[PDB]
């Protein structure tokens, strides 16, 4: 997505921004659990 | 297809000097709390609404950049993945907002209080309206640096910012276990409000262009303690007694002449006698931390070798300042380790050894649950007063160079 | 990706202790902007 | 369907009736976030008569549910405002309209 500006030479998939947003009721029981990430990729080393 | 255009107002962010983070070492508690006071009544001055937000941001923001931005203009907190904030009706992360629920359902208004939360084991951020919880929590972080209490404002704003024990009158009671955030300050200066990533500042001549500043990191805020010839183990007490001479020197000025009951407040001391006359944990008290220090001294990289042997007894003591004598008969008298002006490396080697001593004791304090609560920071980051005593105390032990 | 650009310096900024350590801000300020929609800077 | 979500509280007792003028200092937006109308760039508040079919259907069924001094946020569905052909040059066809209405005075 366009709001991604990580320019590093030591990048691994652990170095990916990911923020989990959860909301619930006043009872405390959750109501959704959204995860926004600035990057949606896989690792090619995870297949070969 | 085309290039649309419009008018955008301006916004700026302000943060305190405090710096909180979590890492292996001195990491405080991971439980912090503060409020804030707002009394602004200008919702539509100069067309667009007046942006007002508060929250957290990590120490890689670089957001301010007054002018252009990403969505529309150089916006404030919440429109990225490096800042988490709240406005009164929405949660902002990644420039996208979601509505929240609470009793009252109105955004920030004059005469109101908002309470933020911090808990770095779950790690998650919650918020609290003046007297009720806000139903929403951020989770799944990537905490690697530190955090800023950040505020956002467009213009025409006179917000008062609440801290705590210093002057912030906490209207409400923090939940069980939360530092008021005034304790966490750099122990080398006072606290103040400054704008983040400022590159122009006013002055008597006028504008001043300032480049990038410096900042700490997770690794920096972590103390780290450092990792046989017969004469090395032969001296022992000889250096210990020479160190033990000073143990009464200023404790004569204190007036603590061998207190038999350990008067901690009425000026007496129970370990002010000879080594054998001393209690059981008093010989390694001045030798174990010194023998290991000498054992570690090889790892210090110093160039030392016991080869003086000047009559093997020319190190004469200094004594006879009036009575100066106790029931024990010690009459403390430091030896002739006075005319030793050290070496350029020794000026730092003693400091380097002193840094190890502060770091080693820091690890010992950290082991017992960070001193088990109830005030010492990592070396080279600590205060100035602590940097004074530790030099002279270790110097006398180190002045034995070229004497034995 | 290249970690450099050339951004302009606005000619006027936002300008700006006691109980509460309040902030000071009176005057408003604004600017004109573009919204090239392909990738969305401004 | 008009979803009225409030933004700032109001009086809560004075509501518009038939045959009565209102002044509304609105600013309209689309679903994507692009503004297509504002009545504050002109510094001239919009005034309309309720019931005589001046405004669109979503605007008056939106302005009737509010109070004096209240500022709310509407989400007008495309069925009730410019369904098929739309308004040429401003609003694309089959687009959702969002209005941040604020009633200044006179119900």
């Amino acid at each position: 997505t366009p709001d991604y500006h990580q320019h590093d030479m030591n990048f691994d998939l652990s170095k990916v921004r990911a923020v989990t947003v959860t909301m619930g009721d006043e009872q405390g029981n959750v109501h959704s659990s959204l995860k926004c990430s600035n990057c949606y990729m896989v690792w090619g080393g995870d297949f070969v | 297809l085309l290039l649309q255009t419009n008018l955008i107002n301006y916004v700026t962010s302000i943060r305190p000097n405090i710096f909180v983070g979590r890492a292996e070492g001195s990491t405080q508690y991971g439980k912090w709390y503060f409020e804030v006071m707002v009394d602004e009544v200008v919702p539509f001055l100069t067309a667009q609404a007046t942006h007002l937000r508060v929250g957290w941001a990590l120490t890689e923001g670089y957001s301010p950049y007054p002018g252009g931005g990403e969505g529309w203009g150089g916006n404030g907190v919440g429109d990225d993945l490096y800042s988490y904030g709240f406005d009164g009706l929405h949660l902002w992360t990644g420039h996208v907002a979601r509505p929240v629920t609470s009793p009252g359902q109105h955004l920030l208004a004059p005469e109101d209080v908002v309470s933020c939360c911090l808990d770095l084991s779950v790690p998650s951020i919650s918020f609290r309206i003046n007297g009720c919880p806000v139903q929403g929590v951020f989770e799944a972080f990537n905490l690697d640096g530190l955090f800023f209490p950040v505020v956002s404002f467009s213009a025409g704003v006179k917000v008062r910012f609440l801290l705590g024990g210093r002057h912030g009158e906490f209207k409400f009671l923090p939940p069980p276990g939360y530092a008021p955030c005034h304790e966490a300050v750099l122990p080398r200066e006072r606290l103040r409000l400054e704008p983040i990533k400022e590159y122009r500042r006013e002055g008597p001549r006028g504008p001043h262009l300032v480049g990038p500043s410096r900042c700490l990191s997770h690794t920096d805020f972590v103390p780290c303690p450092v990792d046989l010839p017969p004469h090395l183990e032969r001296i022992r007490e000889k250096l210990a007694e020479n160190i033990h001479e000073l143990w009464a020197l200023t404790r004569i000025e204190q007036g603590w002449t061998y207190g038999p009951v350990r008067d901690d407040n009425k000026r007496l001391h129970p370990c002010l006698v000879n080594f054998h006359s001393l209690p059981e944990p008093e010989r390694n008290y001045n030798l174990q931390m010194s023998g290991e220090t000498l054992k570690t001294l090889l790892a210090l990289g110093c160039h030392v070798g016991m080869a003086d042997e000047k009559a093997e007894d020319n190190l004469k003591k200094t004594k006879l300042p009036k009575t100066y004598m106790m029931s024990n008969g010690y009459k403390p008298a430091p030896l002739d380790l006075s005319h030793v002006r050290l070496t350029p490396a020794q000026t730092t080697l003693v400091d380097r050894l002193a840094e190890n001593g502060h770091n080693v004791w820091a690890r010992d304090r950290v082991a017992q649950g960070w001193s088990y609560s109830a005030r010492l920071v990592p070396y080279r980051l600590l205060d100035e007063a602590t940097k004074r005593s530790n030099r002279d105390s270790l110097c006398q032990a180190v002045r034995t160079l070229l004497g034995y | 990706l290249m970690p450099v650009s050339w951004s302009r310096m606005p000619n006027h900024f936002l300008q700006v202790e006691r109980l509460g350590w309040a902030v000071q801000c009176q005057d408003p300020l604004t600017m004109m902007a573009l919204h090239i929609p392909e990738e969305n800077r401004c | 369907g008009v979803e009225i979500e409030t933004i700032s509280p109001g009086d809560g007792r004075t509501f518009p009736k038939k045959g009565q003028t209102c002044v509304v200092h609105y600013t309209g937006m689309l679903q994507n976030g692009k503004k297509f109308d504002s009545s504050r760039d002109r510094n001239k508040p919009f005034k309309f008569r309720i019931g005589k079919q001046e405004v669109i259907k979503g605007f008056e069924e939106g302005a009737a549910q509010m109070s004096l001094g209240q500022r709310a946020k509407l989400t007008c569905t495309p069925d009730v405002a410019y369904g098929a052909t739309g308004h040429p040059g401003v609003i694309p066809p089959n687009a959702t309209l969002i209005f941040d209405v604020e009633l200044l005075n006179l119900e």
